[PDB]
């Protein structure tokens, strides 16, 4: 027997069973789990991962509760993970060494054994916030989910604590025990014995790297009464510059404990526990949702590189669902299946949920040498009856965006747009807080009720619509950024029950040149008459039907997965460059519908080099053109008035 | 100590006074302003109104300090907000030994108990004359502290506690003691909707309702019997309380079983015994004017929290 | 253990300083200066060399230098010790300082952890602010509190409090000490506030920031507002504003173990942030004698420097024209009082939205020298001008940079005009009348100067201007402001097919990525080098 103090964990015997599930999985968790080829699913990753030189790993908590042996090893990784985890660093070099025997190799074995490892428990079982941990389930193995607010800078810490002695030319060096140091106050005694003589010096010694973490966190329930809570936590080195503001996160850790002082003046402390975190694993993506643009970000990516931590920025494909999407685009009917999947719980309306799809793929990013930017971003607006589902598509989008936030009424100001300036209630110093404008920067920027908004706050937009670079110049912050999201808004009619025969570029309380700009409007009017209510009275009623609407899987309509890994390669490798035939309809299209301004131009290009985009043409064509300025003019109902 | 070998706290609560007079008290429900000093420490009832309680957070009872070379355990003990660590090795072995190695503590073998506060607030009807109501803390540890929400009618019950405050050293004359109330039981005349699991005897209930029949005009009938007829608006309200039903698309939305409901029309007849018997009957329950501090208490707050630096 | 390296260490260096000597003969064989380059110092006894680092990682597979940059400051004051030899050696009251310029590497400030400690790596960033001028203990004496004892050395980074060591030491506390001030040697300071550039920037994100320090003969090359590329050491200080903060936290002690029966335990806490330290610095951000004598001959040159000026941007010359001489300034000193001019010269236009009026704007801060994009609105004038700190970090206060403080020989361009407030104007109003300005708060005063060239951007009311009303019942802005301007321009549309047609199509080619479309007479670098030639020409 060999066993810890106060605890029931081997070495050696969670090593075996590590090991032998190790040499034992082979998608056990298809099988146990559920219905659902291949082999020993594991394996693969500790067989291809040597050559590259990586001192890390990742790991579910499932395939534990998939194989035989590991069922144990759940509950106490769970309970002492760094300890379970300094088992397991030993276990991975000892498996490691135990399957190298087996071949016969390069001398690649200078390195192995002057290596490190480590590991990563991701998909882990769920836990419910921050409310749960009374303090009986302290120290343990966490998940959560939440986003971004603020971040700190690097946090170094003695690692080596190096010593000058004042004399016998002679330094000293002593490390750091249970995160104290006990300063060697004599001289060394043979060569020379002052008690009490010896130095320090930083710029000798070893520091670490620590990184906290502002988080907002957005649970799946919340009691009667809640709201908001703010949650610090540490990172620590090979982690840094990963999560930051932006993101939504799937994450892990610890939760912990610590106390603070009372002052910087003496050693007396409180009688209640400061809370916090210490990080185990990040999850940056998942799946229901695609991800950041893959040219916005390069230098990250790059970074990361540098660095050789490679926690995850982009989701990876198969070459069998590449062809999977080569056919899938070889038929026609894309142009309406897509259309008809974005919303199956709601009725027709063709040409809008088509341009909620053609702003998904946004359009094109081009830049100049030095003194252009040209961004793949088209604002959009909606108009017209109430008593729709306006409010509804805009909810959709906007948990289906994952970068993006939501606004409402006139309850907003420029302060609380771009850059405000605030206090720590820790620290008590000046930092900062990021604006809603700039959170987005890629991807959605919803509003509601754009009409009653202050003008001071509709004031800001003017340059938004056009650079994507918000300017700021107040205390002690001067520095223009940059704030690439998209626009996507309703706005409201003149009045209520609408005026049929008017102006419309006059019938909104709305000024023209804010609602020329406008890529392009939307229009919701009613035109009451069957063969367009009563089947979508049966629509939304047979919804209600069934406790969840699956059988509304009928009538061809795709699921999200296959559609939104379609969307993200699409959006992420293709660069249709313009082309020569579609500039002849292109610009009589422009000129004959000017019969109000310049930018209708620039959102015809910036939608049909989307239409391009899908299809996956690395080309535009002439006919985008053509459903480009067909859709234009169903828009705005150009038959009517 | 023997502190750290509990696995049970305790949580008291009081008689109701229904049993008292069954053999023949001693705590009713009294006030903010009704203390009379005297009643420090002994058994009490209060009611009133939660406004702001902060977040449970973890507290020292007990602290464990093990000794780096006698391998043995040191049990610094604290009452107050604050001490004093303990860092020079006092240890057992180490008094019979020149050297002293040092000693440090642990993080899971050190005690913990949770601690909360929250503020009463007076009752209207029992303010007297013109008189500006006043305020109240209570200090609540571990269990209980998930039996709390703002906004309802409670009967804390406990005992009334001092702690070392006297003012602030300048208009003082010593003696002087802040002080604060303990938390063992909440009992609240409103029951919230997730308590509700049947029993041999409120099943009962609903069966004698449900079997004289009428039921829905019946319900429409005894909603604000103060204010005549309209049994269609009644029933309307009715509605409200019921809500509708929640549905979910699964494909990233769902829709509220929820209602929104009017009634416009002239003065003179009947409109707000509506609204009051409404927020009287009704839980979860708010009233507001229509101008004055519609800016912001109608919106979110930004605040300092009292027993913990945050931004809540 | 580098007391067997670092002298080894100061051999080979001033072997490679000695046997490398002035070579690079018709321009050929490069050897190193370094000799006549201390020489050439001593001239003027400035005692503070440059390095290149190219030059030395040439010699020994610079595997020399692979190490020593990881490990300067262990061999550093060794380092300096063989210049001394050198300089003992070939050359006939001293103290010294070093730099090593064009490095290879550049980090941003988010690429630096804790491994570049105490190693050379090269940043580059931005400013702030400045500080004052401080001179710094290099050497102190001190004296015997029992006796006129004098020592005239120092403990010199930090620990800066006690030495222990007296001539006589018959003493019964020897331990401390008194002190002195003229027997000494002192050298200048200076700090700044470093800022991240836009151009390097990510998401989320404001300019992190941080300090760095200067020291000796090399200071005065700081400045606030422009983009600088540093190089030194990863210097760092003490802090205690990390507290409240989670985790564990380090702890000083002297050990009372192995000796005993002798706050008592002497505990101090220890937690530090990475401030940064410069050994030199830069400010990042002929034959064109002939390329100018050629481009003057012209006469129509005018039409092309108007012409070129935006061809990002489609027509409307007048626009072209006045930005073309709105860098040009006039004549302030042409008086006999003293009483004086604002002799720079103003602008603004106006022009319903879908319009081009702020690619002009991007095109100025995309090649300004001196100038600034801001909001117009989101904006207080503590902002534009400085609101100044109040006597922080012990030291005096000091006038923070202003915004619009800046823009000294130039431009502040400015958009969204329309919406600005009371008091801003107020501010921009007191800041034109004048050519100077008056501040003050908490008590202080100030006084400043500037000849500022606005251009900025109007909105009318509803944004729709009345052709057949005045310009004042539109415009929305009171009269001083709306005067001081020698100008005022307008851009409004109208039907005109010929001409839309052909403005589509610049803006449709505009999408093929980098296209000739804007084929000028010439670029920015000319146009610069022009620009400062012709600003003081004096007519
Ligand atoms: N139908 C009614 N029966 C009895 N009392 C009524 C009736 N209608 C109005 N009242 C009395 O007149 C007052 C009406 O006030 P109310 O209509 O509720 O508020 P407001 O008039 O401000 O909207 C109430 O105090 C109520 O007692
Ligand atoms: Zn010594
Ligand atoms: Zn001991
Ligand atoms: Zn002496």
């Amino acid at each position: 027997l060999r066993i810890i103090w106060g605890t029931n964990v081997s070495i050696q015997e969670c090593t075996t069973n590590f090991r032998n599930f190790l040499m034992s999985f082979k998608y056990k968790f298809r099988k146990i789990l559920d219905e659902r080829d291949e082999e020993l699913y594991y394996i693969k990753q500790l067989n291809e991962m040597r050559e590259l030189g990586t001192s890390n790993l990742n790991l579910d908590a499932r395939n534990l509760l998939a194989y035989k042996q590991t069922e144990d090893l759940y509950h106490q990784l769970l309970n002492y993970p760094q300890e379970v985890i300094s088992i397991m660093d030993q276990t991975i070099k000892d498996c490691m060494v135990s399957l190298i025997v087996d071949n016969n190799l390069d001398y690649d074995l200078d390195e192995i054994e002057t290596k490190f490892y480590k590991v990563r428990p991701y998909n882990v079982g769920s836990c419910k916030g921050m409310r749960e941990l009374n303090p009986n389930d302290i120290d343990k193995l966490i998940n959560l989910k939440g986003l971004v607010l603020r971040s700190t800078p690097v946090i170094p810490d003695m690692k080596v604590a190096f010593f000058k002695c004042n004399v016998c030319d002679h330094t000293m060096a002593v490390e750091i025990d249970r995160g104290v140091i006990q300063e060697p106050a004599r001289c060394e005694r043979i060569d020379c014995n002052e008690p009490n003589s010896m130095s320090l010096i930083h710029n000798r010694c070893s520091f670490a790297d620590k990184q906290v973490i502002k988080l907002q966190e957005t649970p799946d329930f919340v009691p009667d009464g809640q709201t908001p809570h703010s949650i610090s936590l540490c990172v620590y080195d090979e982690l840094v510059d990963s999560c930051r503001a932006g993101d939504r996160i799937e994450v892990t850790g610890t939760f912990r404990s610590i106390p603070i002082r009372a002052n910087s003046r003496q050693r007396v402390l409180k009688s209640l526990y400061k809370t916090y975190v210490d990080v185990v694993h990040v999850k940056k993506v998942s799946d229901k949702r695609l991800d950041v643009d893959t040219s916005t970000i390069e230098q990250e990516l790059m970074q990361n590189k540098v660095d050789h931590n490679e926690v995850e920025e982009v989701r990876q494909i198969t070459d069998q669902d590449l062809a999977k999407i080569r056919e899938v685009a070889a038929r026609e009917d894309l142009y309406s299946l897509l259309a008809r999947s974005i919303a199956p719980s709601i009725y027709e309306l063709e040409d809008v949920k088509k341009g909620i799809l053609l702003q998904l793929f946004g359009g094109t990013n081009k830049t100049f040498t030095k003194g252009g930017r040209y961004r793949g971003d088209i604002n959009i607006l909606l108009c017209g009856d109430p008593s729709t589902s306006k409010s509804q598509i805009l909810q959709y989008v906007h948990k289906i965006t994952p970068r993006g936030v939501y606004t409402s009424g006139k309850g907003s100001s420029a302060v609380g747009l771009t850059a405000y300036i605030t206090r720590d209630v820790d620290t008590k110093q000046l930092v900062l807080e990021s604006g809603a404008l700039v959170l987005s920067d890629g991807g959605v920027c919803c509003i509601d009720e754009f009409d009653k908004m202050s003008d001071s706050t509709r004031s800001v937009l003017h340059e938004v619509m056009e650079q994507q670079t918000i300017s700021i110049a107040k205390a002690g912050i001067i520095t223009t950024l940059n704030a690439r999201s998209s626009i996507l808004a309703s706005a409201n009619p003149i009045g209520s029950r609408y005026n049929p025969n008017l102006p419309v570029t006059e019938n909104i309380d709305l000024p023209p040149p804010l609602l020329s700009r406008f890529d392009l409007v939307y229009l919701v009017l009613d035109k009451v008459d069957e063969k367009n209510d009563r089947e979508l009275a049966k629509h939304l009623t047979n919804l209600y039907l069934e406790d969840k609407p699956e059988h509304i899987s009928q009538d061809d309509v795709l699921p999200v997965e296959f559609l939104t890994m379609y969307i993200s390669y699409a959006k992420e490798h293709i660069h249709p460059i313009i082309t020569e035939a579609a500039k002849t309809e292109l610009v009589r299209a422009y000129v004959g519908m000017r019969k109000a301004t310049t930018r209708q131009l620039e959102s015809m290009i910036r939608l049909a080099e989307a239409h391009a985009k899908m299809k996956l043409k690395n080309v535009v064509e002439l006919e985008d053109v053509q459903e480009a300025v067909r859709l234009i003019r169903s828009a705005i109902k150009d038959y009517a008035t | 100590p023997p502190n750290l070998t509990r696995r049970y706290f305790l949580y008291f609560k009081p008689l109701s006074q229904n049993c008292a007079r069954r053999y023949r008290i001693s705590s009713k429900p009294l006030s903010v302003r009704q203390i009379k000093g005297d009643f420090l420490g002994q058994l009490i009832t209060v009611r009133g109104i939660i406004t702001r309680v902060s977040d449970v957070k973890p507290a020292v009872e007990v602290i464990a300090y093990t000794c780096d070379q006698c391998g043995y355990e040191v049990f610094q003990e604290v009452n107050s907000r604050t001490f004093t660590p303990l860092s020079e090795c006092t240890s057992e072995e180490c008094s019979q030994n020149q050297t002293k190695g040092q000693l440090f503590m642990s993080t899971r073998a050190s005690k913990f108990s949770a601690f909360q506060e929250c503020k009463i607030q007076e009752l209207s009807q029992q303010v007297p004359v013109g008189h500006i109501p006043r305020s109240l803390n209570i200090h609540v540890n571990g269990t209980l502290v998930r039996s709390l929400s703002p906004g309802d009618i409670v009967d804390v019950t406990g005992i009334f506690l001092p702690a070392p405050y006297t003012g602030f050293k300048a208009l003082k004359a010593g003696l002087l003691t802040e002080t604060y109330l303990e938390a063992q039981f909440v009992r609240q005349h409103k029951k919230k909707f997730a308590s509700f699991s049947l029993t041999s005897d409120v099943e009962e209930r609903v069966m004698e309702l449900i079997t004289s029949g009428d039921v829905y005009n019946r319900l429409a009938k005894s909603i604000a019997p103060e204010i005549y007829g309209n049994l269609d608006v009644k029933k309307a309200l009715l509605l409200l309380l019921v809500g509708g039903v929640d549905k979910r698309v699964g494909d990233g939305m769902k829709i509220r079983g929820d209602i929104n409901v009017c009634l416009m029309g002239d003065p003179g007849v009947a409109k707000s015994q509506l609204l009051k018997a409404i927020c009287k009957i009704s839980p979860r329950g708010v009233y507001t004017t229509g101008k004055g501090s519609s800016g912001v208490g109608l919106t979110a707050a930004v605040m300092k929290d009292p027993v913990t630096d945050e931004m809540i | 253990v580098d007391d067997v390296t670092g002298e080894k260490v100061r051999e080979a260096f001033e072997q490679f300083l000695e046997d490398f000597s002035v070579q690079s003969t018709d321009t050929g064989e490069v050897e190193k200066v370094y000799r006549a380059q201390i020489e050439f110092m001593k001239i003027y006894d400035l005692n503070t060399i440059y390095i290149d680092y190219q030059h030395l990682s040439m010699r020994e597979n610079g595997a020399l230098a692979m190490a020593i940059s990881e490990q300067y400051y262990r061999f550093l004051p060794f380092l300096q010790k063989g210049l001394r030899r050198v300089v003992r050696k070939y050359a006939p009251e001293r103290v010294f300082q070093i730099s090593f310029f064009n490095l290879p590497t550049v980090h941003r400030i988010r690429d630096i952890r804790s491994e570049k400690i105490g190693s050379l790596l090269s940043i580059s960033g931005t400013v702030t602010r400045t500080s004052e001028v401080r001179p710094e203990l290099y050497k102190a004496s001190f004296t015997c509190d029992m006796c006129r004892a004098i020592v005239d050395n120092v403990e010199q980074s930090f620990k800066y409090t006690e030495p222990t060591f007296c001539p006589n030491p018959s003493c019964e506390n020897r331990a401390f000490w008194t002190l002195n001030v003229t027997r000494s040697r002192f050298l200048d300071w200076q700090k700044v506030r470093i800022q991240e550039n836009a151009n390097e920037i990510p998401t989320g994100s404001m300019p992190r920031t941080l300090d760095v320090i200067l020291r000796g003969d090399s200071v005065e090359r700081a400045k606030p507002g422009d983009r600088c590329k540093f190089t030194g050491v990863e210097i760092v200080v003490p802090d205690v504003t990390q507290l409240g903060l989670p985790g564990v936290k380090p702890s000083s002690t002297l050990d009372t173990r192995g000796i005993s029966k002798t706050r008592s335990l002497g505990v101090r806490d220890l937690t530090y942030k990475i401030s940064f330290l410069a050994c030199h610095v830069i400010s990042i951000g002929s034959d064109e004698i002939n390329e100018l004598k050629e481009m003057v001959k012209d006469e129509h040159i005018y039409d092309k420097l108007v012409r070129s000026i935006a061809p990002a941007v489609f027509g409307h010359e007048a626009v072209k024209k006045g930005i073309l001489l709105q860098m040009l300034g006039g004549v302030h000193k042409s008086t006999v009082e003293g009483i004086k001019l604002r002799g720079d010269i103003n602008i603004c236009v106006v022009g319903d939205p879908s319009t081009s009026k702020s690619q002009f704007l991007k095109y100025v801060v995309g090649f300004a020298p001196r100038s600034v994009y801001t909001s117009g609105k989101a904006s207080s004038a503590a902002g534009l001008t400085a609101a100044v700190v109040r006597d922080e970090e012990g030291g005096d206060y000091t006038i923070e940079a202003g915004a619009l403080m800046l823009a000294d020989n130039g431009i502040c361009c400015i958009d969204e005009f329309d919406k600005m407030d009371i008091s801003d104007q107020v501010a921009i109003h007191e800041a034109m009348e004048q050519q100077t300005i008056s501040i003050a708060k908490a008590g202080i005063h100030a006084t400043l100067n500037a000849r500022t060239s606005i251009l900025a951007a109007a909105n009318p009311v509803g944004g729709r201007y009345n052709r057949k009303l005045s310009l004042r019942g539109n415009l929305n802005m009171t009269a001083p402001i709306m005067s001081r301007f020698d100008l005022f321009f307008v851009i409004l549309d109208d039907c005109n097919e010929k001409i839309d047609t052909e403005l589509a199509s610049h803006i449709v080619d505009l999408h093929m990525k980098r296209d000739e479309a804007i084929e000028p007479p010439f670029s920015a670098e000319q146009l610069r080098r022009y620009i400062k030639y012709a600003r003081t020409f004096k007519p």
